[PDB]
């Protein structure tokens, strides 16, 4: 009287991309192939403010201009996977056996 | 017998130790194969992984040279104990904590370990500038003044090699130290890390003596117990450990008289006068090039050991 | 404005509350317990948010700005890990209990 | 305070990023900014 | 490189007893490819046992962390000073390992039946170095304080020497030692001549400590008392020479044995899986 | 159960497990997704250990706030909003009275030293370091 096995199943890990999900609506992306080379990023705004001419005697603000810059951030992520040396000594050989 | 020939045909060829060249200007295929070293990192694609030879067993080779890979230590520490603006190559000192299952470690820079020596009684400007509150460092050790008094501080601090990677975490920092092996950085563009030891703590021992020129000049640490508190002096010496203990007794012979004069060893545990340990070997020709460590407004002078090979040893007492 | 305090035994600078609750919190303290009064009595926390409004709104969300408790434990401890512990807290933002 | 003022070719976006600006720079939403009022509001010398 | 050693010889209980110890280390006779059953460690030297012969055999021959256990073979890998290894603390006196601690391979003092597999594969005890020197003191002083109460029972109290010498406390972990209460006179037990080596070391020491300060300053003469300093000054020169030679040999060999010998050095211990990334040192 | 001369005012704290709503406007930041790099970081004889890396570099392209995060609903409350006052005999275990026999009388009459197994956050402790839920520590 035997020991049947009725199936050997597994899950298919579906790929998830950042540009396939809808969180990417909130930020515009760019493949910058050498990011570790970059030590500091910078973007610079110049906001030339207009002014109302006033007839009452007040201290009048002249032509103002804000120069605000925004420095980039750096996020470095890393997981850690393992591989048996028995699964590499067969990978770096050539077999002649079924 | 031909299958075994094909097996040995991959196992026969050693690394090219010599290569008769005709011109250096030609830069042949053979001298290029002699000089080329396989990298430890590549882009995450099958072509770059297969060409970097990361999947090769034991070593890296695209498909034994004297190059052994380093072994790293990973330490989850309290983020208030460590300062993230320290230099990359600085040696660290793990304190073996007394609680059985603590998941947070206690490491110490020689600046971080200095304000343990001071509080209870240059560097002290920088060591008080880096750590604004020494009371958060004085409770990492549960009983510092007790453990110093009965002379059991050396067998509780174990050196863990110089830092290489420090991710700036908010509450529970994680640091990477080369606890043994070639001190080389882990970075996406690989660069050199130099072991930074402060200059007023680092005392040279080859020049303190003032024709045999050896290859490697090993670096030593020295936790020594004095009357003003314990000290951490870093010794550079070209001679072996059997020579370093004799010359360290010769170097510290006045301080044994001072410690015997200013206090009296009325107990039996006060007999030990410090202990030293080897921190690793570096080259004797180009070692210990002096530099600076610039913090926000002050800078202490630092000595920078380049091409360091961390290999820590257990403490050898000086008496 | 018609009185200075509702109790002088805790509101004063050297009162009983500033005996037993005004202690500077350190991660390496030997009890390690969580006291919910320490957000109201720390002089280093009552003057922590004297910086401007947008620079308090910035540091409110960007990190665990001050005194969280460990969730999913039996007794409340102050956190030391902070890896998967995400929580916001208005009781340090506006210093009032309900 | 960490900002350079060079005669850059500034791209002219159409965003409404003037709204609550002189009050936001006062409280300190910007980590580093330069206010140029009067003659300082010029495309500077090269 | 080729690092496997295939020692050829098990039934189901012996296999299952070998599988519980499938990660721990054991000494090999020779650094060769295919070995025999006797080549595995401590079966010819620990079967009266003594610590000095087991220590000499353990520091002498090579070691090996075993990997797999077959029906007839024991595929095991030797350890060389070059590369790094992964060892597991599967030993019956359980001592919690911590990160970056020097691990010592000391021969089994906690009984033969604690660390053996009677097919007789006698594995050595791999326990950290401060616990190693602490347990070595607490078995050595126990043998001394048991021999003095087998000699004179009014000198030491047996209940006094079991409160201190039966408890090791390193890093908060409190350990209790399985100690022999009846070691038997005239030796015939473990640690029987190492505790007797020490007594020859201590006896000839005040005869020799005066011998150097007479031969060869003021600081070295204040820390001892006066009576041991000015003790005899008149002995037979050949007898003094023989005592000096035996004292120097039993000083140097005892000190090399008080160094714990084969010293591994772990880096990253993980009690989630009980493995420690070690190497030879 | 008679009144003392004082009137204590308890303070608790309560964890409210919420379910937040993160809004973030379109093209707020501008990220620079680098390339993945695998690096071998532990090569022992049993199993080599790879550590892949990745680096991104976000930068906000607006001046004001461009995200918001409100709670939507209370999923649950986790702390029992009850009466578990913490004891100062665990917070300050070094402080003691003059007599020892009044000390071990006070610590026996109050619920002193009920538990001493955990003196620090549990998450920090390794593996193998009260039937209710998280107890809200009252504070008089």
């Amino acid at each position: 009287k035997f020991e049947v096995l009725l199936g050997v199943y597994t899950n298919a890990i579906q790929y998830v991309r950042f540009l396939e999900t809808a969180l990417a609506v909130s930020c515009v992306n760019t493949e910058f192939k050498d990011l570790s080379r970059m030590t500091d990023g910078k973007i610079q705004f110049r906001i030339s403010v207009p002014t109302i001419a006033h007839g009452d005697g007040r201290r009048p603000s002249k032509q103002r201009t804000f120069i605000v810059v925004k420095n980039c951030h750096k996020h470095h992520i890393s997981t850690e996977m393992e591989l048996s040396m028995l699964d590499l000594e067969i990978l770096h050989s050539i077999p002649e056996t079924p | 017998r031909r299958r075994l020939q094909r097996r040995i045909a991959g196992l026969l060829p050693p690394p090219a130790r010599r290569l008769n060249i005709s011109r250096g200007s030609e830069f042949t295929r053979d001298v290029r194969g002699l000089v080329e070293e396989h990298a430890q990192a590549s882009s995450l694609s099958a072509a770059a992984v297969w060409r970097a030879g990361l999947l090769a067993p034991g070593e890296v080779a695209v498909a034994w040279s004297g190059w052994r890979p380093p072994v790293f230590g990973d330490f989850l520490i309290h983020a208030s104990s460590f300062n993230n603006a320290e230099a990359t190559g600085t040696p660290l000192f793990q304190f073996k904590q007394s609680d059985p299952f603590s998941g947070v470690d206690a490491v110490f820079t020689p600046l971080s370990l200095f304000i343990l020596m001071n509080h209870g009684r240059g560097l002290t400007r920088m060591a008080n500038l880096l750590y604004d509150s020494p009371a958060t460092l004085a409770d990492l050790v549960p009983d510092f003044g007790r453990l110093v008094a009965d002379r059991r501080f050396h067998n509780f601090i174990t050196p863990v090699g110089p830092l290489v990677e420090n991710i700036k975490s908010t509450y529970l920092n994680k640091i990477t130290t080369v606890v043994h092996g070639p001190v080389v950085s882990k970075a996406i563009p690989r660069s050199t890390v130099k072991v930074t030891v402060p200059q007023e703590a680092f005392v040279d021992l080859d020049a303190w003596l003032s024709q045999p020129c050896p290859a490697d000049a090993r670096l030593y640490v020295a936790l020594t117990y004095e009357e003003a508190g314990p000290r951490f002096t870093f010794f550079q010496s070209s001679r072996g450990h059997c020579q370093i203990m004799n010359i360290l007794r010769i170097y510290y012979s006045p301080s044994i008289m001072h410690r015997y004069a200013v206090v009296q060893p009325l107990h039996i545990e006060e007999l030990t006068f410090g202990a030293v340990a080897c921190l690793g070997t570096f080259s004797a020709t180009d070692g210990w090039r002096r530099s600076a460590f610039n913090y926000r407004g002050s800078s202490l002078p630092v000595v920078e050991i380049d091409s360091f090979y961390s290999n820590v040893s257990d403490w050898e007492v000086i008496l | 404005e018609y009185r200075s305090t509702v109790n002088p035994w805790a509101s004063q600078l050297g009162s009983l509350g500033d005996i037993m609750y005004n202690s500077s919190y350190r991660q390496t303290a030997v009890p390690g317990l969580y006291s919910p009064c320490r957000a109201f009595f720390n002089k280093e926390e009552l003057l922590r948010n004297n910086r401007g409004l947008y620079n308090m709104v910035n540091e409110y969300s960007q990190r665990l700005g001050g005194h969280p408790a460990t969730s999913n434990t039996e007794v409340q401890f102050v956190v030391i890990a902070g890896t998967d512990v995400f929580l916001e807290q208005p009781c340090s933002f506006l210093q009032e209990a309900f | 305070e960490g900002v350079e003022n060079r005669p850059f070719p500034y791209l002219t976006v159409d965003a409404d990023l003037l709204s609550n600006l002189r009050q936001s720079a006062a409280e300190g939403l910007f980590h580093s900014f330069d206010l140029l009022v009067g003659k300082d509001a010029r495309e500077a010398g090269i | 490189m080729d690092l496997k050693v295939v020692v050829s010889l098990l039934y189901t209980d012996e296999i299952a007893k070998m599988q519980q110890r499938i990660g721990c280390i054991l000494p090999l006779a020779s650094t060769h490819g295919t070995q025999n059953v006797q080549g595995l460690g401590l079966g010819q030297v620990y079967s009266v046992p003594d610590y000095v012969s087991m220590y000499n055999y353990l520091s002498d021959c090579t070691l090996a962390v075993l990997d797999e256990v077959s029906v007839d073979s024991l595929i095991l890998t030797k350890i060389v000073p070059g590369q790094t290894y992964a060892i597991k603390n599967k030993y019956q006196p359980f001592f919690q390992w911590h990160g970056t601690g020097s691990l010592s391979v000391m021969p089994p003092v906690f009984g033969r039946e604690h660390a053996t597999v009677k097919l007789d594969i006698v594995f050595p005890m791999v326990l950290p170095t401060p616990i190693a020197e602490e347990v070595l003191q607490k078995i050595l002083l126990f043998n001394v304080y048991s021999r003095v109460v087998m000699q004179a029972p009014g000198n030491a109290d047996m209940l006094d020497v079991h409160m201190h010498l039966g408890s090791v406390s390193y890093l908060g972990h409190h350990y209790e030692l399985a100690l022999p209460e009846v070691p038997g006179p005239l030796g015939l037990a473990l640690l029987d001549n190492l505790s007797l080596y020490f007594c020859i070391m201590v006896t000839l020491l005040p005869r020799a400590s005066m011998r150097l300060v007479r031969g060869l300053n003021l600081f070295q003469e204040m820390v001892p008392d006066e009576i041991a300093r000015i003790d005899l000054d008149d002995l037979s020169v050949a007898d003094d020479l023989s005592r000096m030679r035996v004292m120097m040999t039993y000083l140097q060999s005892l000190a090399s044995l008080f160094n714990l010998g084969p010293r591994l050095a772990t880096a990253a211990y993980s009690q989630e899986t009980l493995t420690a990334t070690c190497w030879l040192r | 159960k008679i009144h003392p001369g004082v009137a204590m005012t308890v303070v608790r704290t309560d964890e409210i497990l919420s379910e937040n709503i993160l809004f973030s406007s379109r093209a707020s930041t501008s990220m620079f997704i680098g390339t993945p790099n695998v690096s071998r970081r532990e090569a022992r004889v049993d199993a080599v250990t790879f550590e892949v890396h990745h680096e991104m570099a976000s930068i906000d392209t607006g001046l004001s706030y461009s995200s918001t995060m409100t709670p939507a609903r209370v999923a649950a409350i986790t702390t029992d909003m009850g009466i578990h006052t913490q004891d100062f005999f665990s917070v300050f275990p070094a402080e003691a009275f003059g007599n020892q026999q009044v000390n071990d009388y006070i610590k026996a009459k109050v619920g002193a030293q009920r538990n001493g197994t955990l003196l620090r956050d549990p998450r920090t402790y390794l593996a193998g370091m009260l039937c209710h839920g998280q107890q809200a520590t009252c504070e008089i």
